[PDB]
């Protein structure tokens, strides 16, 4: 599941 | 008619799914999983009703497969269809294992919508099914005993020895639990006999029972003399027994355990002065049998100064000798309960306690296997002397002991 | 004391696994499946703490990533829930806009961050300023 | 950047060599939970092609998707109707079999005429498809189907040539007639009975089931009609397929209830029915069960059929447990006053063996055999004692109890062996057993001097005992004290004290007082009351209400033959 | 600024090819292909250089971290352990930290590299070793280095980063082989670490000190004086001090939480000056809690509240000065009021704990409103229980009626694991705190009514018990039971309590024809023919008490006992009761009968046996 989404912000 | 069709692997994960009538849904499938596949004390039978929904099922390998209907269908028929649908399935890829089905999602799902329309069976028999199956088809597929032993009469013993462990939450949550298994066979029988050993389900494919803060992983180990040939045909462990006593199979389940006792701990900290505990013990096996040699160890604080209890069954003693109340019941049947109620005077103290209140540990013994195991038959075949399987003396006892059986207080 | 620290995604693919007590592989495995079967089913209307075998799990989601920390039951929940957080806040400094991938293609240095902020079951460094200062002095190392 | 976006490109690429191969991957990731849907349209226009492998691939995409998103389904309509014309009958059938699976009130208008056509298409693989598509449509517009004549159309197909169509028509039709019981959509009049009484000798295996299950609902109202009809299903008593054999038995069983006993035919249809459901026990474990649940019914209603046949129902050491259980219940049912000799021997064995949980079920049976076969009482008590002699605890505890109740049912008559049984007070743990022993020492106390310390030893741990023995012990010690006063002056006191002061089960405490009061104020009546002959205890049910049995001998094939509940207990 | 080196294409590639894979078995294929390539590179003529070793190790490490096992390579990793390059030592250690073995040789080869680095007096290497020791902690190592880790920790010249790790390494060895860790001279000089300049040293020292103190309390009693002096100095100096350790405006929350947990390993500071400052400092932590937030981001709120909860745990643990105990139960009160789920949970835990303090003044009973609410609204079965538990532990005679209500509704809609344990908690609170004894009766036969499956024998014996003693309710009971008995389901446990209650009493409601003597027998007898035996025997006792009381229905009841169903009953117990009662409805004098079925005495207030009393100046009796 789109593993490139930021962990923060 | 046939409103649904489901196929699970040993674990109970759904491999194939086909609904043919709105009646079904997320309902009847967890319904079957956690009620037939994950049966505990319930003795499974081929057709089973669950919530005005009927479930026909058949095991083939270590693979379950079940049709669901909300109607009053022709019962014989759904098995007859279910039989056929497995024959076709083995015509395209032999053993009906979890591997071969993971490999043919297409072939199968397409095979189905052809052997069955709207829940009506549609005659398979691999007749001209090539011209409808537009898809490929990925196939894929000792322990010594002296010669000439002789005996008076022919007996054999079968001890099913299980030590069930548990860590339960006050509220009744199973935080962790496992059965350690062991089927010992004492065999005083003559000749060179090959005997077959049928059991119920409850196991699927070592370390000398050890650990603490360490994780129990399912397993199973057989004896050398064990021919595992037919374990996907119920049990049919076929072996040729060493003489006398030996350890036919050593295992450990962590799934569908029949935890024989619930402990309901009602504490109540009335200031730092006293402390009123009430403890119940709910037995919950069949009523037709007795637990024995029961012990229940309620931990007392370190600043205890006085103790009094009120035992229903049995008698209890305080042992500062080892910091705890020790209740002992001599015996109690299935599906009964009992209660005990302590008041515990506590020296004032300044503090420092923290207590960490250890769990309430139990010690008990029971005429069944908490694994759910059941010895279904054991047939002795000896061709030279040809004595009757029926003239073989046969007794078996189960022995469920308590491991560390702790309920949190 | 922290028993272990997991970092798996919604599918339960482990992507960091510092253990702090001796476990077999067969244990480490069932252990990971369980942390999944438990943390993935909880829906925000529930709380960030769960009984888990004899310990408990502090955990917070970030994108497709669950950050679990397994701890002794008598351990300070809010403390470990913010440890977990500021750990992520150090990763997003090192990697800059960190995401599931940096953590995979860089799995081997993820460990040198973890061990800098946790060691032997206990918290080690808390100061984000110093942990960035060292992580960035290595990396300049041959 | 890819994933689902990348599968959308793979398909559109006009190289139908690339399309074909790319389609394959999309169909794969449905059966792995992945939320497709985003590629719905692109798959739909791959439809426009020739390759039969590629087309039946796209229909898997559609059909296992119109049963999930029937709304985002009906947008492909013009393309499904197209294939309803297409020459290749496979893609003709395919367009119908999927079209009907779109359960939405909106499709009642589109599908109307293309189905009207495939309903009399040349190819039977299209006509079989259409037939069940009628039912698939009466589900989402029961009126519409009765209207557009498809009702009369299905009535046609029953006279159709190739049975694979006749089969599906007969089924779709009975599935409607059921949903409308009163409307008489089947009707079945004495002339159109011969109509379908003929396709029953073809219609593939399935479909013969569908037919027989329709004849069940018919009722000849005429002795000579039932006779000539029965003799026209008689052969179907072989067709492997237990669901035909059963279904044929269902019919015959309700027709044979016509003509009392004359015309050898009744005598004969009885002797005809035995072999077929006997050889039904020779199928798979699951089908043996279903036959058993149905013979359990049958031998209740018509004992005469499976009379000599008891040997068949004997247990085989490897029968699955649920067949063992249903076999036992049937042996009991056939246990004749002229074979218990053989039956008991068999039960004797079962108790000897290793399936513990069935060993219990086995010895209760020996009791149930004494109830059933009145004259055998003795040999039952014989073998029960033999089993006891094994000192095998699971066995004793179950036998002492059956004895207890064999006593209570026939005289005392066995005061002899009593003094013996008091050799096993060793391991009587299970409450139900003690409660039997303790009671036998109670009655029959005048035949065991032991009684004193027999009951005493029990009394030593009374507040720990079963609320059941607690109560049976109180009734026992008092019995003693009216039989041997003096020998027992202290006992009665300790009991009454303990039931009265010590026990806090209010019901016990009551009986505590009741006895104490009765004894101490009117002993000449206390003996009158608590002793005195109880009558001979009468068993329980045994059979089934004669009216409900009848109701489910009617349903002999169905689930309601397995569960014995009538159809109203599941819907 | 210095440069920045790092990277390793081959790895990134083995990953992309692998995170690729058109299947979960191509994944399995590409592994055997790299596993076959990596072997036969070690397994060759020329040893490779540092870069290629490093890289092929790392690739194995990854395949392991997939699920596959690895039967080789450990030797190539121990090569790396010796290199002069950080990145090569890093990979060697990571590899041997993750995959370990019983191989008596490697075990001592590694103990050697580890030996060296520890010796190199180079900090980056010293660390790598201290960390390998701490991640592995094998008995083997404990034996080789248990000796030197203290030596390091306390030495004056040791780097702060190494001091940190040294302490946390030693703590693993003390949990590993408590034997191998003595209690030498370093003790007083580890305690001294609490005053170290570097805060991260204090944080490491404090974990070590807290786990040692728990079995060597006397050796470390020196740490209380300090943990106080520092926790004092921390929660004072604002945001500009303790620069680096301030997190979202909360100065060193973690260190603060560790010093407070450390003070809990001890009693209140023995010295009045110290006990003074610690109590001033807590006066302050609570002060700042109530002040208007320096920010609102969840992070600040969470750090402040981790430090707050722990200083409250230290207050409850000490149990002294009521003042601080009341404050804390007022803050815990505010958390429950504040909309949330994490605080609502933690507050209810802490408050439920404060319940067992004996100088709070019971300040807990002040929030009955706030927490009865919490239970009422909050979904999340976890918070819902922690609230119910708090109400059980603060029930007195006054809010008892209050709570028993709220609990009767949480039972209506609870999981099944909860039913029986709630039934008991309610039974207790009623039979214990009841003033109005019709409310006890009322309460109990609610649980019976709807949630009946879960009322044990004890519970329903005891109302019957209680109704026989107390008279002011034998009327109300006879009435109330007759009306509940009117529903068509009604659990079997009602038919039990009811039949008995109408056998003894109920002659005292047979006036009003609403509930005539004949109306009652008809009522019980409809429930007869479908109750367990024990309930049918209990009914039979009841039938005959009626023959006594209401000679009008003697006619009727008589041939209910006379019909086969009873006289030929297949159960022994049922057939006795039947024959006996019928016989004596016939033979007995109308006088003698009334005597036999007189009103049954009150129930003996069963009493405790004393398991242990303070005798010869000590616990056991």
């Amino acid at each position: 599941m789109s593993e490139i989404k930021r962990l923060l912000s | 008619m046939i409103g649904g069709l489901f196929i699970y692997n040993h674990k109970g994960e759904v491999l194939i799914s086909r609904v043919y009538r709105d009646d079904i849904g997320r309902n009847a499938v967890d319904a079957f999983r956690v009620n037939v596949i994950h049966a505990r004390q319930q003795v499974r039978s081929p057709v089973t009703n669950i919530a005005r929904t009927s479930f026909f099922h058949v095991k083939r390998s270590n693979i379950w497969l079940a049709a669901v209907t909300k109607q009053n269908v022709n019962a014989a028929m759904v098995f007859e269809f279910l039989y056929k649908m497995c024959d076709v399935m083995a015509a395209y890829f032999g053993k009906i294992s979890e591997e071969n089905i993971k490999n043919n999602f297409v072939l199968i799902y397409e095979l189905l919508d052809e052997i069955l329309d709207f829940g009506y069976p549609q005659n398979s028999e691999t007749g001209a099914l090539k011209t409808f199956i537009t898809q490929q088809g990925i196939k894929s597929q000792i322990g010594w005993r002296r010669e000439g032993i002789k005996y008076r009469r022919n007996e054999l013993f079968l001890d099913v020895l299980e030590s069930v462990n548990l860590l339960m939450s006050p509220q009744g949550q199973v935080l962790s639990a496992h059965v350690s298994g062991r089927v010992v066979m004492k065999s005083y029988l003559s000749g060179m006999p090959e005997c077959k050993f049928g059991m119920n389900d409850k196991i699927v494919i070592e370390t000398s029972k050890s650990g603490k803060q360490s994780i129990a992983i399912d397993d199973c180990t057989f004896h050398q003399c064990v021919r595992l040939s037919k374990f996907d045909s119920e049990r049919s462990i076929s072996f040729i027994p060493p003489d006398g006593e030996f350890e036919l199979m050593r295992y450990r389940t962590t799934k569908d355990i029949i935890l024989p006792f619930r402990v309901i701990p009602l504490v109540r900290e009335v200031g730092r002065t006293k402390l009123e505990v009430k403890v119940v013990i709910k037995s919950n096996f069949k009523p037709s049998l007795l637990a024995q040699k029961i012990e229940v160890r309620i931990p007392t604080p370190l600043n205890t100064s006085g103790v009094q209890v009120i035992c229903m069954k049995g008698k209890a003693k305080y042992k500062a000798s080892e910091n705890a109340i020790v209740w002992k019941i001599k015996r109690m049947a299935g599906m009964k309960e009992s209660q005990i109620s302590a008041e515990i005077e506590l020296l004032p103290t300044n503090d420092k306690k923290k207590w960490a209140r250890p769990p309430i540990s139990m010690n008990f013994e029971v005429p069944f296997a908490p694994s759910g195991l059941k010895v279904r038959y054991l047939k002795v075949f000896e061709p030279k002397l040809n004595y009757s399987d029926h003239d073989v003396i046969k007794w078996v006892r189960y022995i469920g002991r308590s491991g560390i059986y702790e309920t949190r207080c | 004391m922290i028993r272990f620290i997991l970092i798996q995604n919604r599918a339960g693919k482990t992507r960091l696994a510092k253990w702090y007590m001796q476990f077999d592989d067969d244990e480490k495995q069932k252990l990971i499946e369980e942390v999944h079967a438990v943390v993935t089913v909880r829906d925000a209307k529930h709380t960030n703490f769960v009984e888990f075998r004899n310990f408990k799990i502090i955990y917070r989601r970030y994108a497709g990533l669950y950050f679990c920390i397994c701890v002794d039951v008598n351990d300070n929940n809010l403390a470990y829930l913010e440890a977990i957080h500021n750990f992520v806040e150090v990763l997003n400094e090192y990697f800059h806009n960190v995401c599931e991938l940096d953590l995979v293609f860089n799995f081997y240095k993820v460990y040198t961050v973890v061990d800098e902020m946790f060691l032997a079951g206990e918290i080690r460094e808390t100061s984000q300023t110093k942990v960035l200062k060292q992580l960035l002095m290595l990396q300049s190392l041959e | 950047k890819g994933e689902i976006f990348e599968l959308k490109a793979e398909l559109n690429n006009e190289k139908k060599e690339k399309r074909k191969e790319a389609v394959k991957k999309v169909i794969a990731a449905m059966t792995v939970g992945k939320d497709v849907s985003s590629l719905f349209p692109d798959v739909v226009n791959c439809m426009q092609t020739d390759n039969l492998e590629l087309k039946k691939l796209v229909y898997l995409y559609l059909m296992n998707y119109a049963k999930s998103q029937p709304d985002m389904a009906i947008m492909a309509v013009n393309s499904f109707v197209k294939d309803c014309e297409d020459p290749n009958p496979l893609i003709r059938a395919l367009a119908v079999r999927t079209m009907g699976c779109i359960r939405v009130d909106k499709i009642t208008e589109y599908l109307c005429e293309p189905l009207r056509k495939c309903l009399k298409d040349e190819d039977p693989y299209v006509r079989k498809t259409a037939a069940v598509c009628v039912a698939k449509l009466h589900d989402i517009n029961a009126q519409m189907v009765e209207d557009q004549g498809f009702l009369d159309s299905l009535r046609d197909l029953i006279a159709d040539s190739n049975p694979m169509v006749v089969a599906n028509a007969v089924a779709a039709l009975s599935e409607i007639s059921e949903s409308h019981p009163n409307s008489n959509l089947l009707d079945l009049n004495p002339q159109n009975i011969n109509k379908l009484l003929t396709a029953l000798n073809e219609c593939t295996e399935w479909g013969q089931i569908f037919i027989l299950d329709c004849l069940s609902n018919y009722n000849p109202k005429d002795d000579r009609e039932a006779q000539s009809i029965c003799e026209r299903v008689t052969p179907r008593l072989s067709h492997a397929n237990s669901a035909v054999v059963l279904s044929a038995v269902k019919v015959l069983m309700k027709f044979l209830e016509l003509l009392p006993k004359d015309s050898d035919y009744y005598n004969m249809l009885l002797k005809k029915l035995a072999p077929p459901l006997v050889t039904l026990l020779s199928g798979e474990p699951e089908v043996q069960y279903v036959a058993l649940r149905n013979i359990n019914l049958i031998v209740q209603k018509r004992p005469e059929i499976l009379k000599q046949e008891i040997k068949v129902f004997f247990v085989k050491y490897n029968d699955p447990i649920y067949v063992k259980l249903e076999k036992l219940d049937i042996m009991i049912r056939l246990a004749s006053q002229a074979n218990i000799a053989q039956v008991l021997a068999e039960l004797k064995e079962y108790a000897t063996e290793v399936d513990v949980d069935f060993v219990r079920k086995a010895v209760r049976a020996i009791g149930r055999c004494a109830i059933k076969v009145e004259q055998s009482a003795e040999r039952c008590v014989s073998t029960l004692l033999d089993l006891i002699q094994t000192k095998v605890n699971y066995v004793v505890q179950e036998a002492i109890v059956v004895i207890r109740d064999i006593f209570r049912k026939y005289p005392n008559k066995y005061e002899s062996i009593i003094a013996t049984l008091c050799e096993n007070l060793d391991s009587l743990d299970e409450p139900d057993a003690r409660a039997a022993m303790i009671w036998i020492v109670g009655e029959y106390a005048e035949r065991i001097d032991n009684a004193d310390e027999l009951l005493e030893s029990f009394l030593e741990g009374f507040h720990d005992e079963s609320t059941q023995v607690q109560l049976t012990l109180l009734t026992a010690i008092v019995k003693l004290f009216l039989k041997k006063p003096s020998e027992t002056q202290e006992l009665v006191q300790q009991v009454l004290s303990l039931a009265t002061q010590d026990s806090d089960n209010p019901d016990l405490r009551d009986r505590g007082y009741i006895y104490w009061r009765l004894l101490s104020t009117d002993p000449v009546t206390a003996k009158e009351v608590v002793l005195s002959e109880k009558p001979l205890i009468s068993e329980e049910t045994d059979l089934i209400e004669p009216t409900l049995l009848d109701e489910l001998i009617c349903h002999i094939g169905s689930l309601a033959s397995v569960y014995h509940k009538p159809p109203n207990a599941f819907v | 600024a210095v440069s920045k080196g790092d990277g390793m294409r081959g790895l990134a590639v083995f990953i992309s090819d692998i995170r690729n894979c058109k299947s979960k078995e191509a994944e399995i294929k590409r592994i055997n292909k790299e596993l076959a390539n990596i072997r036969s590179k070690f397994k060759g003529d020329k040893a490779l250089d540092g870069y290629s070793k490093k890289k092929y190790v790392c690739k194995l490490l990854f395949i392991f971290l997939l699920g596959h096992d690895i039967d080789f390579g450990h030797m190539e990793a121990v090569n790396l352990l010796s290199s002069n390059r950080y990145t090569e030592k890093q990979i060697g250690y990571l590899f041997i930290s993750v995959l370990v073995n019983s191989n008596s040789e490697l075990i001592r080869l590694i103990n050697n590299a580890i030996k060296n680095d520890l010796a190199s007096r180079n900090p980056t290497f010293m660390g790598l070793a201290l960390h390998c020791i701490a991640n592995v902690g094998s008995r083997e190592m404990a034996e080789a280095f248990a000796g030197e880790i203290p030596k390091i920790l306390v030495a004056g010249d040791t780097m702060d980063s190494v001091k940190q790790s040294a302490a946390l390494c030693l703590l693993r060895l003390y949990r590993t082989s408590p034997d191998l860790v003595p209690m030498g001279d370093w003790t007083s000089r580890v305690v001294h670490l609490l005053n170290d300049q570097h805060l991260g040293v204090v944080t490491a020292a404090t974990s070590l000190i807290t786990t040692l103190a728990q079995k060597n309390p006397e050796e470390f009693k020196t740490s209380v004086s300090l943990a106080v002096s520092r926790l004092s100095r921390i929660v004072t100096s604002a945001s500009t001090d303790l620069q680096d350790y301030t997190y979202y405006f909360v100065p060193a929350p973690w260190l603060s939480v560790k010093l407070l947990r450390l003070l809990q390993c001890y009693p209140p500071p023995e010295d009045p000056a110290v006990r003074g400052r610690l109590t001033e400092c807590l006066e302050t932590i609570l002060n700042k809690a109530q002040e208007p937030p320096k920010s609102k981001k969840v992070q600040h709120s969470n750090a402040k509240n981790a430090v707050l909860f722990e200083a409250i745990s230290l207050i409850i643990h000490h149990d002294s000065e009521p003042n601080l105990l009341v404050r804390a139960c007022n803050q815990l009160g505010q958390f429950l009021q504040h909309r949330e789920t994490n605080l609502r949970y933690l507050a209810l835990e802490s408050m439920c704990t404060l319940a067992s303090s004996e100088f709070s003044h019971e300040a807990v009973k002040t929030h009955i409103e706030t927490v009865i609410n919490a239970l009422k609204t909050e979904r999340d079965v976890s918070v819902r229980q922690r609230a119910v538990d708090l109400l059980y532990a603060m029930c007195d005679r006054s809010n008892a009626q209050q709570i028993v209500a709220e609990m009767l509704s949480y039972l209506e809609t609870a999981d099944y694991s909860i039913r029986e344990e709630i039934v008991l908690k309610v039974a207790i609170l009623a039979e214990k705190y009841a003033v109005d004894y019709t409310w006890y009766v009322d309460t109990i036969l609610n649980l019976i009514r709807i949630a009946g499956d879960y009322v044990s024998e004890e519970v329903w014996y005891r109302v019957i018990q209680i109704v026989i003693n107390r008279d002011d309710v034998q009327g109300y009971a006879a009435k109330t039971v007759f009306e509940a008995l009117q529903a068509p389901a009604c659990h079997e446990n009602l038919v039990k309590v009811g039949g008995y209650i109408l056998g003894e009493f109920g002659n005292l409601i047979a006036g009003d024809p609403r509930s005539s003597p004949l109306i009652q027998f008809n009522l019980l007898h409809s429930k007869f023919h479908l109750c367990s035996v024990p309930t049918r025997a209990l009914l039979l006792s009841t039938y005959i008490k009626f023959v006594n009381l209401f000679p009008e229905v003697k006619a009727t009841i008589q041939d209910v006992l006379r019909s086969d169903s009873q006289l030929k009953n297949a159960d022994v117990e049922l057939q006795q009761r039947a024959v006996e009662y019928l016989r004596l409805s016939t033979v007995a004098s109308t006088d003698i009968l009334a005597t036999v079925l007189e009103e049954m005495p009150p129930f003996p207030e069963r009493e405790s046996s004393i398991l242990a009393k303070l005798k010869k100046k000590k616990g056991g009796s």
